[PDB]
């Protein structure tokens, strides 16, 4: 959008706003889905006045817009974020994470017997919902955890 | 081509009621009527990478009465291969270009699947993988069930010890549960009851059990009594001792059963079904290891045949 | 070390401006030293334009200064990278990377058999500037890498 | 008769130019059209003094193509049979009596050769002894070179790794240095740089080598990269991570490479390729290890027949 | 002559309140005014019949302390007694003529009971006899709650982790069960639970539990956090995994924690009790180990000497 | 107060020449004129993680000539300790609780400078860590120099055999290289060359050195000839096996030597020094294991005693 507290701040040309990210969370998002890794003007705002909402995290990738797929994988970690499309310096689309089905090379097996462990494959967990209560399956073993366990690591 | 002409058999989840049939209906009739050389010129792998007699002497007859050809080996004591370094992927991927298809058994979970993704056309087999599937001898259970009860809808299913670590107890619950109006009954230890996710499983689904603590209790009642080892070493030996009294079978405890009830066990056993009851009309296990050939013979015969003349 | 008068980009009062930093280093900078551990307002910039070098990387920590020594630590990643402290919206002091003499937790022993591995220590190399490059020597098991080395990739 | 019928296949100095494009012909040949029958009724020995599964598993694949049985054992553990104290040549000696043809590894040099001595009429083929020969490993990598490159003379030939110990890279040289205007890199660490005597032997030959400290030297002239593990062992845990960094080979640094470059490589690999480089058009290591079946194949075909029909 | 003069220490159940408190009482002066030259011109057999190094390492620190000669072994399976013929009851009369004392820890429940029956009047002392009993763990876990609480009546105890296998615990919980006022909070996975025989104990003798799901409930009454560990092996690598998190101790639970309250582990801790604990004053673990030292002292000292005048 | 007072003896580069000094001064002392009693009441471990029976006897036997008590243990495999759970850490903090000095051997590098962060106030002797340090070996080898030759400035030595890998060659050429006007030879096989690093310093601080191909150059010049086993598993059997002769001492090569000149080995000498070398008054490799025993007792001597006045 427009920060401004009386101090000239900048807003991308064209590319994707994910404004909304709760504090602490927004660096993970960055290392997580390796986000930093392009030569696009990335600006990000950590620790930021969300006052209703305290503080909040703050990420603008310049030139770079996000299948809503890739918006759907934030949903485990800033599901309130909002995921903004810019062009033209003006919101053109406005999206909000949404629960996938399937959750790819993030998560790490809690079940330490595991094949997934050594060998070269990216981890693809099943989501599945109950009473809100987010239950995660390995592709592999075939075990069942809560993303309680999953996230710990 | 049939439905699972080189698909992968890797867990029971992945087959459905129509594809056991199908399974079950071929293993009927090869056992009926010999196709010794329909795998003619076909070379399979036979790798137990985690050693498994029963098992590997199982498959690898089933691969020799189909006329197959066998190389593999077993027990990765060192193999400077797998074991010393060599990722699993590339070990695959190495095999793959050798055989047309591939049987393993691994210690780890998940190992059949990832297999999977390094064969490119190569059909791989799960004959064990850890603590999470052994297909083949469910296979083996069903047909067993179906040959002596005539059917796998309506059943009252009986399943006693460690039915809590029962790799093989957890997979005959899902397959069964596949099927129609099974009655379910669960005598086991307290500290090793059926996992809260299978007993979840099945009341979505709306069927019927019941946890017993004795076996005297269903056994007027039950049509398949289904028996597993309890590893000593789960427990204490004063735990164990305390506790096995109310788990093995005698023959006397039979005098209740029904005519049709058939005892089985995915073997081995040793101290949880009595010699005696060896000779009761009862005892199936034995027979049931023999069906375990014609289970197999059918699960490559589908997956390696195209089309199936029977 | 930027400045753009027409699409702005804010500056702050107190703390402190880490500059000049080469593209693609910003981040290993952040993860590193942990940097975003903070409830600070940090803002980060990357590969932000400046001829002068090409790309750059820009990160501002709200009040927060940093010691001699925490500078130096930034002297095998960003050499040049200038830290401008400041105070009343204005630079109130610079400072460059000087190398040090030692550096503590963020390197690993490249030695397979050195103990550091598998226990609770914080690793410890003494840095030693030897003719074209940085020579350090582990803490524990006293064998001497080229810095080249000791940056596993 | 062909010119290897009934001869002993023991190292690769022993076959001249024309021996191996022999073997090279027929195994193109036989990959094409296949003669799954042309050893039927032969009965072969799988002779693993020294376990190697990859071997092994490819030697016997080869049996099993060809239509010929396999008897035979692996890892003398104990074998009271030559370990305990059975001479090796008595070993033979009887085993001459069974089969038709044995393949033996062992760890001791001149293993085979002295096998000859023992077995009569029984051809013995070199499935490795030692650090000495491994035969059939080279026979498979000029398959791979000339399959790949269409040709075994006028290659930009690069050897990478433990050129100093490496078994498989003193056989490749030695091959290749039978045929016409091959030029060699030699990339190695210091500690392991190429043994004299073949460098000797090269310079007799007036062929064209020289050493290199890295990879990115020679990228853009190579045709062949022949990459080899480094074993730790043979270094210490400093020297050694200290050294790989300069002979680890990633895909960014193919990105030079010509455009029918091939990446090989005996097998195990770990450290020394990433997987990266799996993905790119010059991977070969997987494809050459299939290679080994058509190459072991035309070598048993060979010996073990008369006059081949092709 | 104390009570405990020439008496066998085998298991807590045999020692008094009385019992108790004298070998605390005594450990504490030999903490304060040591003794070098007690026990001098005695000679110990320090038989570790089942490797313990943590164990061994202390009596033995123990029995040096005094100026006690010390002669034993490690594991009889390096040892060359009770491997295949003779008995543990040869193996003690035999001994018996040596030393003036016996340590003994050994494999099976029971076999200190019996060392007793054949030692003749040696004296042993048991450092642990399968799941039965440990006598010096606990009177060095209870001189170090005495030493830092000041009493062993009217405590706030939690135990976390295995109760249901963790011999130490029960142990414990058996000899505050002597004192007066104790209460306890029990918090352990279900498939760990603490045995009914306990708490039926608890209950008949008047002494309040509690079970919980986590110490932050508890955190803020305990007086002593007793810790032990879940050994994943003790259960399936998945199931551990889930219940992990739950009973693992960070430096931050120990928020709401009173000053005096004191966090003890038998060890070896792996992963139940984080590394930023052993910065807060209440980690105790390694002063407790180190107690164990004067509780061993005070008990060879009482064993071997008709009268003390320390 | 002693400089080396409660100090940790970790690595050779942390000793000042004065440093060397005090211990073999002390050294000669306790040589000419023994204390029994010194370390009385007091108990040193002895740990040995990765065995050494030569060198754990040796630190033994010193011990006792002092009057101080042991307690420790052999291989940590045979052990119980750290073998899949505890940490060093956690088995440093608590041995520190119970012992008066630690004397430790340890498989991998730094292991020993870990211990001193988690000793407390217990000081750390290191008898060898990895292919890192061994103190001890190089006090005493200094020790039987200065006590043969009567100084440890401007002195002749020649180091022979293995002089990449052996740790004890590098570590007295660092001592050595502290005092003034010494000269080396360094015979070696090219692959087992004197690395660079100690050769930049010993041109560094103006010391000269020298390659040679036969110890037969030096014969006469030397003082010292230091010789090491280059093991045949450091190298390829065939390889080994052309080099042995240039690199092992018979008596005969002895004939043109100084009077004083002292052939040193730190054992065990397997072929490099012939058996007839024995009876010349040059051979000293029995000697100077028999000064470890002094060098050993000066260390404990110094570290444990504020004061000594010898
Ligand atoms: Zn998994
Ligand atoms: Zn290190």
């Amino acid at each position: 959008m427009t920060h401004d507290n009386k101090l000239q701040v900048e807003a991308i040309k064209r590319g994707t706003v994910i404004d909304h990210i709760p504090a602490q969370i927004g660096f993970k998002l960055l290392s997580l889905f390796k986000l930093t890794e392009t030569d696009q003007r990335i600006t990000i705002g950590l620790n930021l006045p969300s006052g209703e909402m305290g503080r909040k995290d703050l990420i603008k990738i310049e030139n770079t817009f996000l299948s809503e797929d890739q918006v759907d994988q934030l949903a485990l970690y800033a599901p309130q974020a909002a995921v903004n499309r810019i062009d033209n310096y003006e919101v053109v689309g406005k999206s909000r994470p949404s629960l996938p089905e399937r959750i790819d090379n993030v998560l790490v097996c809690p079940n330490s017997n595991c094949i997934s462990h050594a060998e070269p494959v990216s981890s693809s967990f099943a989501v599945r919902k109950r009473a809100n209560d987010i239950a995660l399956k390995c592709k592999y073993c075939e075990k069942e955890f809560s993303h309680n366990v999953v996230l710990a690591n | 081509a049939n439905p699972l002409y080189q698909k992968h058999i890797i867990s029971i989840n992945d087959l459905s009621r129509d594809d056991l049939n199908l399974v079950l209906a071929t293993a009927a009739k090869l056992k009926a009527n010999p196709q010794p050389e329909l795998l003619k010129h076909k070379v399979i792998a036979s790798c137990f990478f985690e050693a498994s007699t029963r098992t590997r002497l199982s498959f690898q007859t089933s691969m020799h009465r189909l006329g197959a050809s066998v190389v593999g080996f077993s027990d990765s004591a060192n193999t400077s291969l797998g074991k010393k370094g060599e990722t699993l992927a590339d070990t695959i991927s190495v095999i793959s270009t050798y055989v047309d298809a591939i049987v393993m058994r691994h210690p780890q979970e998940g190992a059949a699947r990832l297999a999977t993704e390094f064969s490119g056309n190569v059909p791989v087999l799960n004959a064990g993988d850890g603590s999470n599937q052994h297909p083949t001898q469910t296979l083996l259970d069903l047909f067993t069930i179906q040959q002596t009860e005539g059917r796998l809808d309506n059943l009252h299913v009986a399943m006693v010890g460690d039915l809590k670590y029962g790799r093989t107890v957890h997979s005959l619950t899902q397959a069964l549960a596949k099927f129609d109006g099974n009655r379910f009954y669960f005598i086991a230890p307290d500290a090793l009851a059926m996992p809260e996710y299978i007993l979840d499983m099945l009341d979505e689904k709306g069927i019927a059990w019941s946890l017993h603590s004795s076996i005297e209790e269903v056994m007027a009642e039950v049509d398949i009594l289904y028996m597993t080892r309890v590893q000593k070493e789960r427990l204490d030996p004063s735990e164990y001792a305390n506790v096995k009294a109310q788990f093995v079978l005698r023959a006397s405890d039979l005098h209740n059963a029904k005519a049709n009830m058939k005892v089985l066990h995915p073997l081995p056993r040793v101290d949880e079904i009595a010699t005696d009851v060896d000779k009761t009309p009862h005892a199936w296990y034995f027979q049931q290891a023999g069906n375990g050939i014609f289970a197999r013979q059918a699960l490559l015969a589908l997956v390696l045949n195209r089309d199936l003349v029977l």
